[PDB]
RNA sequence: GCUGACUGGGGCCUGUAGAGCACUGAUAGGGCUAGGGGGCCCACCAGCCUACCAAACCCUGUCAAACUCCGAAGGGUCCCAGGUGGAGCCUGGGAGUGAGGGCGCGAGCGAUAACGUCCGCGUCCGAGCGCGGGAACAACCGAGACCGCCAGCUAAGGCCCC
RNA sequence: UCGCCUCCUAAAAGGUAACGGAGGCGCCCAAAGGUCCCCUCAGGCGGGACGGAAAUCCGCCGGAGAGCGCAAGGGUAGAAG
RNA sequence: UCGAUCAACGGAUAAAAGUUACCCCGGGGAUAACAGGCUGAUCUCCCCCGAGCGUCCACAGCGGCGGGGAGGUUUGGCACCUCGAUGUCGGCUCGUCGCAUCCUGGGGCUGAAGAAGGUCCCAAGGGUUGGGCUGUUCGCCCAUUAAAGCGGCACGCGAGCU
RNA sequence: AAUCCCCCGUGCCCAUAGCGGCGUGGAACCACCCGUUCCCAUUCCGAACACGGAAGUGAAACGCGCCAGCGCCGAUGGUACUGGGCGGGCGACCGCCUGGGAGAGUAGGUCGGUGCGGGGGA
């Protein structure tokens, strides 16, 4: 309807973002970034499950790369 | 060389950071003079609270 | 029209082939020559070279294919490079492409 | 008809200070030089009333040198609605765009007194050599009816120099 | 009246009226201007009452450029206590320094008492101002 | 058992203030122009004039929580240092609390009302209705009361008399 | 009005209230799934029988404004279409 | 692997609607109704501007559209003391104060001949009737009058009455 | 063999590499080109993809230059805002200190730079 209040709604927040920043130790399987769209995209050594969700796929340390109209990429360097 | 810090004015009422500061500097009741090296960690927090502490080299 | 099909071909498979991350079997063919180009990306590096140019060989450009394949294995298995992947660029699987691929074996392989 | 001002130079100095002191904060620059400058500002405002950026300043400035000068910004801030700060052009021989002002010359002159007015433009951006600058353009077109647009080249050009263009806009009509 | 047709969403949050005009401001279109001291919500009503009784000072003729605009929705509740917002019931936001009116064609001695009486149909103070080099080229 | 708040250096993350108009929308003045509002000559396709309608387009000029070509200060996190503190981490025993309030800043709701209401970050009262200033006054300024002193220096605020 | 999703509020990490502002879900698809191979939009202008603002065809221009089963957001043609 | 609008969607039972002015207990000023308080949208009264009407026009008398305030008498907002009780409308009795003045006194202007009015200024000393109707306050009406004023005091006043 | 230059690949920076105009290149690379027997092709078409070729052409495409009309990049100075510290205003809001500091805009910049490997000249 219009008045009484036809609002009222809200979702819960999904708790997004960036989970491990530059030169942040991580190990196989470390979820390193929690997002919606294809955001950042895989790099070396980093996965991507089916919620376009980025993991480490081997121990390292994690480096984050600005290729301009190819996006921003996040690996993990090895050293493991 | 060093710092000579002394306490002038009250942290009552200044955010906790600020009073988290004093503690770094180990300042704990007004007047109190003390004396400690000057290098950039020291002199970070001697910064932040420089409206109360006033300071002499 | 932006950016041709043969560029979008190009990019899909080279890209597809990048993610893996072996060594990469690369294959220019023109109308005359076939040459064949084995790079590790990263280094953004070559490492192995062939072509019917430097070969200086003729006739039959499929024929002529295979041995540029062969002349690359002989001289890459020689640095001790076995595995790679075939990178086959804008071309389908098939004739002089094909048979430089299948006269690549014999010699480091999978293909 | 020739305006000169006055210059002096800057390096510390806090804007604020200077501009309670009654002077005026501003850059000296060209494609040879950028340099810090202030002026007085009752002694600017007298000038720049009449010269407008549409003729040249010659500044003067200590050394003594004498520059000539184009004046291409004025930031006024909004609240008080007075100058905060100036940008000198220091002209060289190379063409250089500017603004140029507008001799609106005739009568109606057809539909006289008369339709309306309607003057589209007080300026024109054009292309000049330094040396030959056009201190105003006399436009007059007696054919000055009702409804047309004239666009640019049917402008007089004194004899120095090009537009800035664009050649297809609007200047005046009457209806 | 004055108001938008088309809007993308019927009401909207108050905000606040903090700064300068930061942008209107230099006198743009005519010979002489009304510019803003003070910031406020002016009226869709307010302006036509300003817009009117300038041209009724002058002769039907002169002209006349307004150039601020009312497409700020403003709600209020009837008598009521607290369900819902709304509803009804058009503004526009106005920071110091900014030019409203400004007219044209006209004698200085006409605009500056139509400005003034102009300015006395507005919620704030005002100034009355020319036009000049500072109001540059573009 | 040195890892703590806080602080220095370095990296990475971000889309607010400000601003902008490239997107989505709104939007003032002018120009040029589709369709027509049909003045009409038709009442054959025609068909020209528009101080009315008008897309887009150019020029000037603006506005936006759910617009962004841009974008600070700050903020988060990790490394390396300082930092021995009624600091920190681990296991376990005992709780109480789950009516908060004022004020400052930033928002929403409200009427650019409320000693209004609802969140955010700080603070103080709560529990400092102990002390000094503000005439008097929880929360504004000053300042964290272990005991004693017929000694000194100051804070805020004051120095004509009370 | 009550659970779930999208946006804003939300003060550039996360999180954050109100009988604050706006919308959606309670399905669907044996192909709308896996893989290999190929292909690239919408729009505009010009040309073309029946064809009209639009059916299909041909040319040029068109970096994405289209599409991605449905809301919104993010993403996306170097594909997710 | 199936049976859930267990949708009040962390889902009391397999199984459930109303009424109480006939009501009761435990609590709450954590929360409504009265009054006060904050607020002042609304209300009453000023003031700015000044299109315009007024033959003409200095606004004699008016005053559009807009703007700024004052007062705290209305209707509300809020929910702050009071629910281990602050008795509620109206009348009667008894007043007292405010002044934004109903009359009387003194003024200016007038579209004031006189008389009589209009409007605004000063002024709170005193005065400000009796009745029909209705619980009424208000209001209407009759007959008079110098006039038949508007408010505040817990909509003054129930340990004073009704 | 290094060095340089041209071509061909193929990376990288991610428009200062872009659009448009102009000019230039075929020996060699490359392309278009000759054909459709064969491998393989077209919801029709050897257009594309594919093969077997080598008569011609640098027209298209591609490469290399040069033009600043557009596009893209873009100071310095000054403001806005602001961490932290203080004031002022009934309010809306405003100012000072110290530290950080845009966006628009102005001056300019730009018709790319570069790694590995080949082929050819040096
Ligand atoms: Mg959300
Ligand atoms: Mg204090
Ligand atoms: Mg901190
Ligand atoms: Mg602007
Ligand atoms: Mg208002
Ligand atoms: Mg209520
Ligand atoms: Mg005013
Ligand atoms: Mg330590
Ligand atoms: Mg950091
Ligand atoms: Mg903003
Ligand atoms: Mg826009
Ligand atoms: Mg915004
Ligand atoms: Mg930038
Ligand atoms: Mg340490
Ligand atoms: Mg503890
Ligand atoms: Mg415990
Ligand atoms: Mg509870
Ligand atoms: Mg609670
Ligand atoms: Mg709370
Ligand atoms: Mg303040
Ligand atoms: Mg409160
Ligand atoms: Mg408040
Ligand atoms: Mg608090
Ligand atoms: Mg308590
Ligand atoms: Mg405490
Ligand atoms: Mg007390
Ligand atoms: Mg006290
Ligand atoms: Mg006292
Ligand atoms: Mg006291
Ligand atoms: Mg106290
Ligand atoms: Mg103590
Ligand atoms: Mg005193
Ligand atoms: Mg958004
Ligand atoms: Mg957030
Ligand atoms: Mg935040
Ligand atoms: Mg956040
Ligand atoms: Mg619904
Ligand atoms: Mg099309
Ligand atoms: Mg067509
Ligand atoms: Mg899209
Ligand atoms: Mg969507
Ligand atoms: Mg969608
Ligand atoms: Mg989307
Ligand atoms: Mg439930
Ligand atoms: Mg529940
Ligand atoms: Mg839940
Ligand atoms: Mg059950
Ligand atoms: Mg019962
Ligand atoms: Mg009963
Ligand atoms: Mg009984
Ligand atoms: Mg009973
Ligand atoms: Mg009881
Ligand atoms: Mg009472
Ligand atoms: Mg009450
Ligand atoms: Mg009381
Ligand atoms: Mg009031
Ligand atoms: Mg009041
Ligand atoms: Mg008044
Ligand atoms: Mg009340
Ligand atoms: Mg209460
Ligand atoms: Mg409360
Ligand atoms: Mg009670
Ligand atoms: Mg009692
Ligand atoms: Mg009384
Ligand atoms: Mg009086
Ligand atoms: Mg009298
Ligand atoms: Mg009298
Ligand atoms: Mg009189
Ligand atoms: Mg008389
Ligand atoms: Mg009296
Ligand atoms: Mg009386
Ligand atoms: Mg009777
Ligand atoms: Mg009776
Ligand atoms: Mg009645
Ligand atoms: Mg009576
Ligand atoms: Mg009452
Ligand atoms: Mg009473
Ligand atoms: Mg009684
Ligand atoms: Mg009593
Ligand atoms: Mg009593
Ligand atoms: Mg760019
Ligand atoms: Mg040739
Ligand atoms: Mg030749
Ligand atoms: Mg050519
Ligand atoms: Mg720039
Ligand atoms: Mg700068
Ligand atoms: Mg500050
Ligand atoms: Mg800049
Ligand atoms: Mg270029
Ligand atoms: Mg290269
Ligand atoms: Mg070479």
């Amino acid at each position: 309807a219009l008045a009484s209040t036809r609002n009222g709604r809200d979702s819960q927040a999904k708790r997004l973002g960036v989970k491990r920043y530059e030169g942040q130790v991580v190990r196989a399987g470390n979820i390193l970034v929690r997002q919606r769209g294809t955001r950042f995209k895989p790099g070396k050594n980093v996965g991507m499950g089916r919620d376009f969700t980025l993991f480490a796929l081997v121990d390292g340390v994690v480096e984050f790369q600005d290729r301009g109209r190819l996006g921003r990429y996040v690996h993990v360097r090895p050293l493991a | 060389p060093r710092l000579k810090v002394k306490l002038v004015k009250s942290p009552i009422g200044y955010p906790k950071d600020q009073k988290a500061a004093l503690k770094a500097l180990g300042l704990r009741r007004l007047q109190q003079e003390r004396v400690l090296e000057d290098t950039p960690a020291i002199r970070g927090n001697v910064e932040k609270v420089a409206h109360l502490v006033r300071v002499e080299v | 029209a932006r950016l041709t099909a043969y560029e979008r071909r190009k990019f899909r498979v080279r890209n597809r082939i990048k993610r893996t991350g072996r060594l990469r079997l690369s294959v220019f063919r023109s109308l005359k020559h076939i040459y064949a180009q084995i790079i590790d990306d990263e280094k953004g590096v070559t490492l192995v070279s062939a072509s019917s140019l430097a070969l200086k060989l003729k006739g039959n450009k499929t024929e002529v294919a295979r041995q540029v394949g062969r002349a690359l294995a002989e001289k890459a298995l020689a640095l001790g490079i076995k595995q790679v992947a075939f990178d086959r660029g804008p071309y389908k699987y098939h004739g002089r492409v094909k048979a430089l691929a299948e006269g690549a074996r014999e010699g480091g392989l999978e293909f | 008809m020739e305006y000169r001002l006055k210059a002096y130079y800057r390096e510390g100095e806090k804007p604020s200070a200077l501009r309670r002191a009654g002077k005026l904060p501003g850059v000296m620059y060209n494609r040879h030089l950028n340099r810090k400058v202030y002026v007085d500002l009752v002694e600017f405002d007298k000038v720049f009333r009449q010269a407008s950026i549409h003729h040249v300043i010659v500044l003067e400035l200590p050394d003594g040198q004498s520059l000539p000068t184009l004046v291409r910004q004025v930031n006024l801030d909004k609240r008080r609605r007075r100058p905060e700060h100036v940008d000198f052009f220091v002209l060289s021989d190379e063409p250089v765009e500017m603004y140029v002002p507008l001799r609106f010359v005739g009568t109606p002159a057809g539909v006289r007194a008369g339709g309306v007015l309607q003057e589209i433009h007080r300026d024109i951006l054009v292309k000049v050599s330094p040396r030959n600058i056009p201190e105003f353009i006399e436009v007059d077109v007696s054919g000055l009816e009702i409804g047309d647009s004239l666009h640019a080249s049917d402008l007089k050009l004194p004899p120095g120099v090009e537009l800035a263009v664009s050649p297809e806009e609007t200047i005046a009509a009457v209806v | 009246m004055l108001m938008p047709r088309r809007m993308k969403y019927r009401k909207q949050q108050r905000g606040r009226l903090k700064g300068a005009t930061k942008g209107g401001d230099y006198v743009a279109f005519g010979d002489y201007g009304l510019v803003a001291l003070e910031p406020a919500w002016i009226t869709a009503q307010q302006i036509e009452a300003a817009r009117v009784a300038m041209v009724r000072h002058f002769r039907r003729g002169g002209k006349i450029f307004i150039r601020i605009f009312p497409d700020k929705p403003y709600t209020k509740k009837p008598l009521e206590v607290r369900m819902g917002k709304g509803k009804g019931n058009y503004v526009a936001v106005v920071k110091p320094g900014r030019v409203m009116f400004e007219v044209a064609g006209v004698t200085e001695e006409q605009a500056m008492e139509a400005l003034r009486i102009a300015g006395h149909k507005l919620p704030i103070k005002t100034k009355i101002v020319r036009r000049d080099a500072y109001d540059e080229a573009q």
